[PDB]
């Protein structure tokens, strides 16, 4: 019966690691590219000079 | 500042433990220092014996207890204890304000656990006497290693959470 | 499934080897002994008769 | 003056954050003083038990009781808490308005 | 296919790799306990009827 | 978040491996004792009563 | 007697290993995942770097 | 004893590396962002020449 | 030490005079926060009447 009732406690709360592989290098990647693209956000504003 | 001034608390509690630590390793010692002297005094008990083994058995007695009482002395950390009975208790920082985490003192010495430097047994009777004296002691010592024990891990205990 | 805190199958396993443990002691306390019914824990009302008859 | 006026709603949504944390921290604690607390009034119920053994487990009771009520005091962050019972419940800014976001206090002592 | 935000391949690789684990946890089962009917989940029909046997 | 100063993450992995290192060491300690109350810190009165029977 | 008295002494304290083993090898599996999120973590800042 | 006081001044001084390698890279961190806005204060002067 | 509520002779010389010192020096420290709080909101000020007087 404790074997039971820690095989349920584990049921209940453990993570699925092997899933959680591809989504931290899935996240990793998305961080990159989000960082890209805050850059390029940042960059568009300043073309205004040449026209003046 | 507040958060800067926990790292004393820390250090405090860091040497509490230690202290803690000391005591607990010299009364693993005085237990088994006791359990022979209650197997001796059993030994004593016999009116079979010849004379000459009784007063064997009384020098291995008082070799013993001079033994505790030694250990018991030795059982000190950076000039403070919690078995030899020079205080009644010590207080280690617990809150930035100043609050104590107070480690009550749990005398470990000869007068500590019911015994005289001077007691001993003469005859068969007094040995049978001393059986029950030397199980108190036991079980006395017993009761205060596990209080000392039950404070080390509520000093853990604070010292994980003062981390938090 | 993949869990690293818990594996039931380990505790599945180290049952069975309990139990083959539990087995393995009895046949080698009634080897030691000669006897299947060796105490009043093995049957008692067998123990009972056997230990009237004697 | 409206979007200036935020920054300080979500400083305080923070600072209740943090302090939830500290209650959570306690109650790590508090909680597993009480699982011993079970296991030794569940053992001290056996009846086989000589005397000595029912002291020792009475001492380990107490003494884990006087750790929880430790552990209790000592949750506050910043001189408030909601775990101690010092109060029944804080008011977070939720709004430029004033308009506030309630946490009831949980006592936990 | 070309996505950040999730990939089945994995997830069918995941699924292998646990019917490959649960093989092995049967295996393990029926090595440890040296019969493919140790229990009434392995097939309850033969495992009543080997227990009414026994 | 985006602080050049302090994160809290890296303080709450340093946590989680500190409470898995502690774990860990009570592991290496009841391996080398072979005890699960092999002083008075993991247990008291369970030691006390182990101790009076020895 | 005495060796009941034993018998119960080594019921009252003493470990199962067989349940232990597998104990050590998940803690240090454990570990070394606990090692690696630390060092995710450390990396996490120095991407505001990139913005600069 | 000679064993316990050497733990107890190891708990007295040692330090835990663990949270010195996450300072040491965030005090890195910090010092390129540090160097980049010195040379921005040493480049916002160069606007007065545009005036002459 | 005068304006923050130190003597120049202030010591514990015991650990429950320390103890007693530890509220004297958190009032010393929140006393003299809130002054250069003080100092920083008159400094604001000042830079706020030197843009209006160019104006």
């Amino acid at each position: 019966l404790q074997d039971s009732l820690d095989a349920g406690v584990g049921n209940l709360v453990d993570a699925d690691l092997a899933k959680e592989s591809a989504k931290l290098q899935s996240l990793q990647t998305k961080q990159q590219l989000g960082v890209q693209a805050l850059s390029i956000a940042n960059q568009t504003p300043q073309t205004i000079l040449s026209l003046f | 500042a507040t958060a800067s001034s926990l790292n004393s608390v820390k250090d405090s509690l860091q040497r509490g433990q230690s202290t803690i630590d000391v005591a607990l390793a010299a009364g693993d010692t005085i237990t088994d220092l006791l359990t022979k002297m209650k197997e001796k005094a059993l030994a004593a008990s016999d009116t079979s014996l010849n004379t000459a083994s009784f007063n064997a058995l009384k020098a291995d007695f008082e070799s013993l207890r001079d033994q505790l009482q030694k250990a018991a002395t030795n059982a000190k950390f950076n000039g403070v204890s919690l078995a030899d009975g020079s205080t009644t208790k010590l207080s280690f920082l617990a809150n930035e304000d100043g609050s104590n985490f107070t480690v009550t003192a749990q005398t470990l010495s000869l007068t500590g656990i019911g015994l005289t430097a001077t007691s001993t047994f003469t005859d068969a009777a007094t040995a049978k006497t001393m059986i029950a004296t030397i199980t108190t002691s036991l079980q006395t010592a017993t009761n205060k290693l596990s209080s000392l024990g039950t404070s080390s891990v509520g000093l853990d205990t604070h010292l994980t959470f003062v981390g938090k | 499934l993949n869990s690293i805190n818990t594996n039931p199958g380990a505790l599945l396993a180290l049952q069975n080897l309990n139990s083959t443990n539990t087995e393995l002691a009895a046949t080698q306390g009634r080897i030691n002994t000669g006897k299947k019914v060796a105490n009043a824990k093995d049957n008692g009302a067998i123990w009972s008769m056997a230990k009237m008859q004697s």
